[PDB]
């Protein structure tokens, strides 16, 4: 996260941070929607031109934490991953169209006051709330160097017109844009280190936090003019629930 | 488990207490 602020103690409870086991090395965030189920980028997990392609043992999350450099006895937990699941129609290779992938935990994690799981959005919400100008939340460490407390961003979700020229590579309809304008009238941002994070919309009929959004790819923390992309959630919902429901 | 308790935070909707930038995403949507 660039150009954020400090979040508050429990502010971000869905908030998952995704580890290499081996060496140590935080590597994405990700967010909680169940007691066992972790929802994060694909590539995250698979991107072949780097290299990259985890297995559940590979990895490991903790959940809970607001400080990157201290350990929180008692509030954070870590857990280990009992299965991955990719959305086999990701596109690694150009757009990073369905950009989506699910993580089991091997135990169920508790809910404490710091630890809570964030609504998949509804057909009305979604209708209601993916407006361009209507801002949506991320969250993610400091690496601004790096950080010391979870940071968070407001950003403002961008025209579909504006999107696309933005970029040369083909965009579809299952990701949108989010950002503020490069002449500045305000100017923080998700960063690498944030894709797979979730970008959260509270709904002000019910007073919750939905998920809309999957952090997608970044390099470092500029964008060169460019918008952050986020994969469209409740347009894989469907997706989500076929893989939860049948493992 | 959250599907029904969902989105609500323990120490801000459950305890009546606001965080520090809610309200500008709150008066970003406009038009109903």
């Amino acid at each position: 996260i660039v150009e954020g602020s400090d979040a508050e103690i429990g502010m971000s409870p869905w908030q998952v941070m995704l580890f290499r086991k081996s060496p140590q090395e935080l590597l994405c965030g990700a967010s909680l929607i169940s007691d066992r189920w972790v929802l994060t980028a694909a590539h995250c997990l698979l991107y072949p031109p780097w290299d990259k392609n985890f297995t559940e043992n590979d990895l490991l999350v903790r959940i809970g934490k607001h400080s990157r450099t201290r350990y929180e006895r008692n509030i954070e937990k870590i857990s280990m991953l009992e299965k991955i699941y990719i959305h086999p129609r990701y596109n690694w290779r150009e757009n990073l169209d369905r950009n989506i992938a699910l993580m089991k935990l091997k135990k169920p994690v508790a809910f404490s006051d710091y630890i809570h799981p964030v609504c998949l959005p509804d057909r009305e919400t979604a209708a209601s709330l993916l407006q361009a100008g209507y801002k949506g939340r991320v969250t993610g460490w400091g690496n601004l160097g790096q950080p010391s407390v979870l940071q968070v961003v407001n950003l403002p979700i961008v025209e579909r017109p504006v999107c696309k020229d933005s970029t040369r590579i083909r965009i579809t309809d299952n990701m949108f844009c989010a950002g503020y304008k490069p002449d500045e009238g305000k100017r923080g941002d998700a960063c690498e280190g944030d894709s797979g994070g979730p970008f959260v919309m509270k709904s002000p009929f019910n007073n919750r936090w939905y998920q809309m959004g999957i952090v997608s790819w970044g390099e470092g923390c500029d964008r060169d003019g460019k918008y952050g992309f986020y994969t469209h959630v409740f347009r894989l919902k469907k997706w989500i629930q076929k893989v939860i429901d049948q493992f | 488990s959250g599907e029904a308790d969902c989105g609500l935070r323990p120490l801000f909707e459950k305890k009546s207490l606001e965080d520090k930038t809610e309200r500008e995403l709150l008066e970003s949507y406009i038009d109903g």
